[PDB]
């Protein structure tokens, strides 16, 4: 089956600039948006996770820093919950490793609607973003 | 003189904060920009949005929360250590009388000349509506510099 | 009251030992998350964010950069650190090509000094002019206008202390030295001996006070042009590398070349020409006045009677070298073991000298064909 | 033409064969016969011209400028002159 | 009073809970350790890191791992690395490189000194060479004399020689490592010198094994080379034998016994007070 995932135009340039800046380390960031039933995933705004040298591990997610930043976003006009996160994979295609899947399993108990996005800011410079 | 160069990430962000915030009743949306103003060409690689409320009939009443200034600094330094606060932008082309009072709020945080950025959300002009002013000693005058678009594979793509 | 406290104080020794093992094991898991990173040298510059770095595996790739490195140090001739997967520049490191520990270890522990090399005093000042003089006051050669000598040749009969001249300088001047034996650089895979030579002279531009030695070269110092010779190109090109750094436009002036050999006739006449070895320091057999000082050097730490005369062994010594005199004191020690004597009888000293005189029987004289 | 943009294998052109097709020699030692990219041309290169190749497929991507890499590339002047002919 | 004694008892209880987590981490380390370590040569030991070079000629940069210490690491060291992550999981097993091809390790032969007679004159020469300095080394240091580094035994062929060497490797009850002279000539350049270098490199860790070399007529020839009669391939093996026994070795635990047939052809520089002392006929 195929599913249409809508992403705002403002989220594309933010996820592209974040992953393209640092070439290595495979950075990561959260997202915000809504849903329509189970067949539609909407992304409005994205969040930027802090940098860590572990390469997206179970220890690279800080619940203290995550809880404090979401309280400030609600006063700036963001009413949307977290729809998932995006992970950069420079030089490769779109695929999930054993670490990325195991890290993705940790957020299933928190929010079951989370979406793991694989973005490639390197090979997306041809005019068609590969994501 | 100097030059002003802004990536489309900052231009699109300032223009998208009007619809998301649902600002109405002829109000303004104030936000902060990040970059490096030390060189001759100012490059703005980042932007944010802060809550701002000011009375229309009274220009002597203004409020700005300083927690967002300290929260974004601790957030950026943990991600991009090369970005610092170079100034702030407004939501409209028409200049108000509060530009001198807002300049006194960021003079302590900014380590250089505060950059006044002017962006038109209505886009009722021709070409590039975005304007860039520099506040220098006159009391104080605003010197305007030409605004361009950054050429890089991280934005224009 | 102190009965239960003493049992708790004894457990503190075990707790403090476990606390060191808790953070040590915890830091091991954090180290396992780090993967390997390739290392290569920058060749050229294509674009601002795109550079071409030659990998150590032998192919080349066009890699990237990041904002965590300085683009000024990314120019050509700089060894950088690449990535094993994304193939991008990670960090910047100084240039190190095969830091062989055997050549870089000069045995810094002091043993032989200027007192043990005595008797060569006439030939000791030869090295002080080509080593101690240019390093201490290089401006003297600029006043007269003469060029500082680079290479220095050491030849003569074996056992005269030509190797001791290398150890005596390392324990006094203190500058960083590199021992380069003739048989240590002959390792061959593909053009390996020619690359190893360029590795030794690569440290000349890094550390200025450096002097590279050569230990008893009977092989790669000769001429031996190519006719047959069962594919000698590796040794043939080995000679071409030693004649390169001292010839081509690369200028050093702080690096001296000390080459030791057992005879000049086995060396390339082209290498013997000026411009590479400027001064040839000959170490012949010491004279009758030079031998007497050698006997007191080896017997200084040897316990014997208070009445001693070494003038007897001076006439007994015929064609002997500085090494063979040491064997006379070594063999004389075993003569007192059979008689159970701690001090060596001076009469037994002449017994060993007469014994050593019959040990040679082979050559011992090189004159006409030695410079 | 921008599909790759990533680390590429350094190739070397040898002889023309077919339109938009040419034989190349990679620095890895194994020569491959691939197709020339549409945005390039056989007349824009030289018989000895060095080019770039894809990481896996080793296909032609971009033509490097007419300069090569051996040692330092030898620009030829660094503090070279000392004496003169006189 | 009770507060001071309660904090010390609960401290050991908290360490026991964390001890099980460390044991679980040690099991993860044992699980992360797989049999193949391959081989990597460590060329370098700001931060602390290590540069390794695999036997495949691939240079990999890796940070310092807690499994090893920077004081224990030395340049030119062969250790293991992971095939995937390229990280050092293994230490040095007290040996570098290997024995290459020919290495002779024997516990003890069946030959003694009682199987011959009339040779006691030459036997006492070997007792004062490779025998007495073993036990009496403390006595020789008091007299201030250096131990003998070896002796040349030639004679006519078929008398003594390898027989007396077996008695020296038996009664002394020490390590014996045999190095043959004709086995040191190889077709590859540098392989002949590698066999000599690797022989004396282990001789320090393998104790004064008293290396015995037989049939020296293959080494020591020099002369000169003009046109035909190609040479110098064997000379490179001699230069390793001369340099290794002079500068970096031949002090106390390094002793070499040499046995040849005829002394008419050899290197006059081979006999020296630092290598061959006693002349035994």
């Amino acid at each position: 089956t195929k599913e249409t995932v809508y992403i705002s135009s403002i989220a594309l340039l933010k996820m592209l600039k974040h992953g393209r800046a640092g070439v290595p380390m495979e950075v990561m960031g959260l997202m915000l948006g809504e849903f329509v039933d189970d067949y539609t995933v909407n992304v409005v705004d994205v969040f930027a996770m802090p940098q860590s040298g572990t390469g997206v591990s179970v220890e690279a997610v800080d619940d203290v820093f995550q809880a404090k930043m979401m309280d400030m976003l609600k006063q700036t006009g963001r009413d949307q919950m977290v729809v998932g996160w995006y992970h950069s994979h420079p030089g490769f295609g779109c695929w999930l490793s054993s670490v990325d899947v195991n890290t993705q399993k940790s957020f299933e108990q928190l929010n079951s609607r989370a979406v793991a996005v694989v973005v490639d800011p390197i090979q997306s410079v041809k005019g068609k973003v590969v994501i | 003189h100097e030059k002003v160069t802004i990536a489309p990430l900052v231009l699109l962000s300032a223009l998208d904060h009007y619809e998301r915030t649902q600002t109405k009743e002829n109000k303004r949306c104030v936000g902060v920009i990040l970059g490096d103003a030390n060189s001759s060409t100012i490059r703005v690689t980042n932007s944010f949005a802060l809550p701002f409320e000011e009375d229309e009939k009274n220009s002597d009443v203004w409020f700005l929360d300083h927690n967002y200034i300290e929260n974004m600094n601790e957030m950026c330094k943990k991600i991009n250590a090369k970005e610092k606060l170079i100034g702030w932008y407004h939501s409209g082309p028409k200049l108000r009388a509060s530009d001198l009072k807002i300049n006194e709020l960021f003079k302590k945080y900014t380590q250089n000349n505060p950059l006044l950025l002017i962006v038109d959300v209505k886009q009722q002009g021709v070409g590039l509506p975005t304007d860039a002013y520099v506040a220098i000693e006159q009391e104080k005058t605003f010197l305007h510099l030409p605004c361009t678009i950054e050429a890089e594979e991280a934005e224009e793509i | 009251h102190r009965r239960y406290d003493d049992q708790l104080k004894q457990r503190r020794q075990n707790i403090r030992d476990l606390e060191k093992l808790y953070d040590k094991t915890e830091n091991d898991i954090k180290a396992l998350q780090s993967i390997g990173q390739l290392i290569g040298e920058v060749m050229k510059e294509l674009s601002e964010e795109k550079y071409i770095v030659k990998a150590s595996s032998g192919p080349r790739y066009i890699v990237g950069v990041r904002n965590s490195v300085d683009r000024s140090k990314l120019k050509k001739g700089v060894r950088v650190t690449l990535d094993i997967t994304t193939l991008t520049i990670m960090r910047i490191l100084p240039r190190e090509t095969d830091p062989l520990v055997y050549n870089m270890t000069s045995f810094e522990q002091g043993e032989i000094t200027f007192d043990g090399i005595g008797g060569l005093t006439e030939q000791i000042r030869e090295l002080r002019e080509v080593i101690e003089l240019p390093l201490k006051n290089p401006e003297i050669f600029q006043r007269v206008g003469i060029k500082p000598p680079k290479g220095v040749l050491l030849y003569g009969p074996p056992g005269t202390g030509k190797t001791l001249l290398a150890k005596a300088v390392a324990a006094t001047i203190g500058a960083n030295f590199i021992f380069s034996p003739a048989s240590g650089i002959v390792d061959k895979y593909i053009g390996e001996s020619a690359r190893i030579i360029r590795e030794m002279f690569a440290y000349a531009k890094e550390h200025e006070p450096c002097i590279i030695f050569m230990d008893e070269v009977d092989a790669i110092g000769g001429r031996r042009f190519s006719e047959g010779t069962s594919a000698d190109r590796e040794i043939q090109r080995t000679l071409m590398e030693l004649l390169t750094q001292m010839d081509g436009f690369d200028n050093l002036g702080q690096t001296k070349i000390i080459m030791a050999t057992n005879r000049p006739d086995t060396l390339d006449p082209a290498l013997l020409r000026p411009g590479r070895l400027d001064r040839k320091v000959e170490i012949p057999l010491p004279n009758e006045a030079g031998r007497l000082e050698i006997f007191k050097i080896h017997t200084a730490k040897v316990k014997k009677t208070g009445e001693f005369d070494f003038e007897a062994a001076v006439k007994m010594s015929d064609g002997f070298n500085g090494a063979d005199i040491r064997n006379c004191a070594t063999e004389a020690g075993f003569f007192a073991i059979r008689d159970d004597r701690d001090h060596i009888n001076p009469d037994d000293l002449m017994k060993a000298v007469r014994k050593v005189a019959e040990v040679k029987k082979l050559e011992g004289t090189i004159e006409y064909q030695k410079l | 033409k921008r599909i790759q943009s990533v680390p590429l294998v350094i190739g070397q052109f040898l002889e023309p064969i077919d339109q938009n097709t040419g034989i190349v020699s990679s620095t890895t030692g194994m020569s491959y016969v691939v197709r020339i990219l549409s945005t390039l041309d056989r007349e824009l290169l030289k018989p000895s011209m060095s080019v770039a190749l894809h990481r896996h497929s080793n296909a032609l991507v971009d033509i490097l400028p007419p300069d090569s890499d051996s040692s330092i590339s030898v620009m030829g002047e660094n503090e070279k002159p000392d004496v003169t002919y006189a | 009073i009770r507060i001071f004694r309660s904090e010390l008892q609960r401290l050991s209880h908290e360490n026991n809970v964390m001890l099980e987590k460390i044991k679980d981490n040690k099991e993860k380390i044992k699980n992360n350790r797989q049999l193949p370590y391959l081989v990597a040569n460590v060329v370098e030991v700001v931060g602390k890191a290590a540069v390794v070079k695999t036997s495949s000629r691939q240079t990999v940069f890796l940070p310092m791992v807690g499994l090893v210490d920077p004081d224990k690491l030395k340049p030119n060291d062969l250790v293991g690395v992971n095939k995937d992550s390229y990280l050092i999981l293994d230490t040095l097993p007290s040996e570098f490189d290997s024995r290459v091809k020919a290495m002779e390790v024997d516990e003890k032969p069946t030959e003694t000194y009682s199987d011959v007679g009339g040779l006691d004159k030459q036997i006492e020469e070997l007792v004062e060479a490779i025998v007495l300095p073993m036990k009496r080394a403390d006595k020789f240091k008091d007299m201030g004399i250096r131990a003998p580094k070896g002796a040349l035994m030639y004679g006519p062929p078929g008398t003594g020689k390898t027989l007396l060497a077996r008695a020296c490797a038996a009664q002394t009850n020490a390590t014996f490592l045999k190095l043959a002279a004709p086995q040191l000539v190889q077709m590859y350049i540098g392989e002949g010198a590698k066999l000599v270098r690797d022989a004396f490199a282990l001789a320090k860790e393998k104790a004064p094994t008293i290396i015995f070399i037989d049939e020296l007529d293959a080494i020591g020839t020099k002369r000169f080379d003009s046109e035909k009669s190609g040479d110098r391939e064997v000379q490179r093996t001699m230069l390793e034998l001369l340099n290794q026994l002079d500068g970096f070795s031949s002090d106390d635990r390094v002793k070499v016994l040499a046995a040849t047939n005829r002394v008419d052809v050899l290197d006059p520089a081979l006999l020296r007070s630092g290598r061959l002392d006693r002349k035994i006929e």
